């Protein structure tokens, strides 16, 4: 999902 | 608004050089390329040279070797130059707004008569 | 170097008629990126500098008649004057602008 | 004023400051991650130079930050070459953000916006979108804080009234500018422009260019010899040449490889 590839990229940061 | 005239010598002896300045008005020669063009009595239109805005030249292939154009951004001229003039070099010598990446050659001088 | 060839070299028309003029290069002059052609037309009145009328082979200057259209694409191109006006007496020029300027021999518009 | 590359600026404010000279960042903008940050460290912090990124913007967590209207008051183009998944703008869990404040983005050229989770935003539904990208259909914008109180003299669309901030509003130019921009007297700027001109039809006085830039001049296509380089500019033979001696030639193009089927001749791609 693109919501999913979105918040994983800001998750990531963390 | 936009202007360009040249300052020819009007008469040149054979086997003497040519000197014409083109200044210009209205607009920048940094951001505009200026082109030298020369008619022949009744004859049609000779591409000769131009100057880009960054002052990188190009020249006709069949006349590079007799022609040099500079110029200087803050008087707002353009030079030209050609070695040895014969007669067949007669004549009118225009310099024209080059805006290279929109139109072609748009403002012209009225060009100068030059006489072998 | 890119050679243009116009035809025909002179013609003789009245007020009113249509007029169609050649221009023919010897290099395609359609750039690739723009999908474009680098290609321009030029009036040349008696006892004037020549006027830019066409640029792109097809765009019309900012105060050139309606009268005035440019075609073609690749080598060969087109000048039209849709009816001729008293005025319109010059030789007209193609040029090429790719890379470096040629132009053509002109086509001379005699009015009678 | 010059060509930066895209930064990415966290947990500091350090090296937010190599912005200083910036007319344009070549790549994108990411500014994120700033805890320690307070609104008293942005007062006195602004980038006036910037006009334009080629790529996105994308604002994260950055604490105490309550506008960008003093941060980036003259970024007038977002161009969206590259992208943030399909966006050309992102501001999320921006926690004090109070208003965008980007009064002078007139066009983004490619992309969608996505705002969201900003608790404190407003001055969201006083944003017409639909004046600054083509297609807003894919737009994200929720979660925000936006009763907001928006109160904006300031242009009409659908009818609601559009602004920024309580100081600025969107500027809206005569249909017939289209996307060029225009004076404040409403005279339309060179059709080479993009959002935004110091003089009426003069491709010289852009703020940004439509098409392609060169020797501070907005022009349609970069000619021969010059080569179109990140989808904005023109630039020689040597300049693609020096990037590739520590890029190839293509289609007119300075890119960074050969597509498939071609190989470099030793700087242009041949099949
Ligand atoms: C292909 O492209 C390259 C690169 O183009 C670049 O990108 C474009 C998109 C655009 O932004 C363009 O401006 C860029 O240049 C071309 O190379 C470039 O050529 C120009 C010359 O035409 C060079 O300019 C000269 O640079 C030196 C050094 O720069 C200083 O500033 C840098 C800032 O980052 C520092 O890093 C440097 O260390 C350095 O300090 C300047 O000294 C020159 O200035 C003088 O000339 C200009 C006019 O050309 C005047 O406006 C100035 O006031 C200077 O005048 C001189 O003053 C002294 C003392 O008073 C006097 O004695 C001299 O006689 C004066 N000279 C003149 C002529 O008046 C220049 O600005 C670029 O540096 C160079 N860039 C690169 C990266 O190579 C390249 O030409 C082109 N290739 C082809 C095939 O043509
Ligand atoms: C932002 O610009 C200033 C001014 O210099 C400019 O940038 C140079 C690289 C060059 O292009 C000049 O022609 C420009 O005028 C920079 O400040 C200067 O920094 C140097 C040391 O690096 C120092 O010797 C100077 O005296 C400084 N000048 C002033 C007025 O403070 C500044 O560093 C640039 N910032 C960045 C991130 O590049
Ligand atoms: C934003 O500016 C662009 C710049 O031209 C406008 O046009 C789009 O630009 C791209 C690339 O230049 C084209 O491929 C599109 O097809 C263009 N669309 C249109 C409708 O011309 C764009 O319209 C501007 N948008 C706004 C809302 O300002
Ligand atoms: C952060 O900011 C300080 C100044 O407060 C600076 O000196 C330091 O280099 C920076 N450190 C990091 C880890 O970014
Ligand atoms: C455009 O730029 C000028 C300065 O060049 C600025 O003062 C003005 O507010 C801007 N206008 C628009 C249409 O955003």
């Amino acid at each position: 999902s693109l919501d999913e590839s979105f918040y994983d990229w800001f998750e990531r940061q963390l | 608004q936009v202007q360009l005239k040249e300052s020819g010598p009007g008469l040149v002896a054979p086997s003497q050089s040519l000197s014409i300045t083109c200044t210009v008005s209205g607009f920048p020669l940094t951001a505009y390329g200026v082109n030298w063009v020369r008619q022949p009595p009744g004859k049609g239109l000779e591409w000769l040279g131009m100057i880009w805005g960054d002052g990188n030249t190009d020249y006709n292939s069949a006349l590079k070797s007799r022609l040099s154009i500079s110029k200087d951004n803050s008087k707002s001229q353009v030079f030209l130059k050609m070695n040895s003039l014969q007669t067949d070099d007669t004549a009118r010598y225009y310099c024209a707004r080059d805006p290279y990446g929109s139109k072609p050659m748009d403002y012209w001088g009225q060009g100068t008569s030059v006489t072998v | 170097d890119i050679v243009m060839s116009q035809s025909p070299s002179s013609l003789v028309v009245s007020v009113g008629e249509k007029v169609t003029m050649s221009c023919k290069s010897s290099q395609s002059l359609l750039y690739s990126s723009n999908q474009k052609n680098f290609l321009a037309w030029y009036q040349q009145k008696p006892g004037q500098s020549p006027k830019l009328l066409i640029y792109w082979a097809s765009t019309r200057e900012s105060g050139v008649p309606d009268r005035f259209t440019g075609s073609g694409s690749g080598t060969d191109f087109t000048l039209t004057i849709s009816s001729v006006k008293a005025e319109d007496l010059a030789v007209y020029y193609c040029q090429q602008y790719f890379r470096y300027r040629t132009f053509g021999g002109g086509t001379k518009l005699e009015i009678k | 004023g010059e060509v930066c590359p895209g930064m990415d600026i966290r947990n500091n404010l350090t090296r937010l400051h190599e912005l200083e000279n910036c007319s344009v960042i070549e790549g994108h903008l990411q500014i994120l991650l700033m805890f320690k940050t307070r609104p008293e460290d942005f007062r006195d912090l602004s980038f006036p130079k910037l006009i334009m990124i080629t790529d996105y913007l994308l604002l994260f967590r950055v604490y105490g930050l309550e506008s960008l209207k003093d941060l980036f008051p003259n970024l007038t183009v977002i161009r969206g070459s590259r992208l943030f998944f399909n966006y050309a703008l992102v501001i999320f869990e921006m926690v004090h953000l109070k208003e965008l404040g980007l009064y002078n983005l007139m066009n983004i050229t490619r992309g969608s916006v996505r705002i969201e989770k900003n608790n404190e935003l407003c001055y969201l539904a006083t944003i017409d979108w639909s004046r600054i990208l083509d297609s807003v259909e894919d737009n994200h914008i929720v979660l925000n804080k936006d009763e907001c109180g928006d109160i904006c003299n300031c242009p009409a669309t659908v009818f609601v009234e559009r602004c920024w901030t309580h100081s600025h509003c969107q500027k809206v130019c005569p249909t017939i500018c289209k996307s060029h921009g225009c004076t404040a007297e409403g005279l339309c700027c060179h059709s080479e422009c993009l959002g935004n001109c110091s003089q009426p039809d003069d491709p010289t006085k852009c703020v940004a260019c439509r098409n392609f830039y060169l020797d501070g001049r907005c022009v349609e296509t970069c000619p021969p010899p010059y080569y179109h380089f990140q989808d904005w500019r023109c630039v020689n033979f040597s300049f693609c040449q020096d990037l590739h001696h520590k890029y190839v030639i293509h289609n007119n193009k300075c890119i960074p490889e050969c597509p498939s089927g071609y190989t470099m001749n030793s700087l242009l791609c041949t099949p």
